[PDB]
């Protein structure tokens, strides 16, 4: 009679980005410069 | 240019000799030298 082991992964940690703080950060015309562009921060935090 | 007061324990706009931020100041344990007037956190930011 013999016993053993296997082990199997199922989920994974869940994180959350902000866009401002880390492209710009502290910085009030960088933000102001981002605003600019488009609705990529929509499609990250979709995803996410 | 001005100088005014320090304030610690408040999130506040800084100036430190062109440097400027936007945190809170906290009394630090860290030991500089004499050839030192600031440190870096790994993404090359002032932290003291």
């Amino acid at each position: 009679i013999s016993v053993t082991t296997e082990i199997l992964p199922v989920s994974m940690t869940k994180t959350s980005v902000d866009c401002t703080m880390y492209i710009c950060g502290d910085s009030t015309e960088c933000s102001n410069l981002l605003l600019q562009y488009g609705s990529f921060c929509t499609q990250l935090k979709r995803a996410l | 240019k001005k100088s005014t007061n320090l304030v610690k324990n408040k999130c506040v706009n800084f100036n430190f000799n062109g440097l400027k931020g936007t945190g809170v100041l906290t009394e630090s344990n860290k030991k500089f030298l004499p050839f030192q007037q600031f440190g870096r956190d790994i993404a090359d930011t002032t932290d003291a």
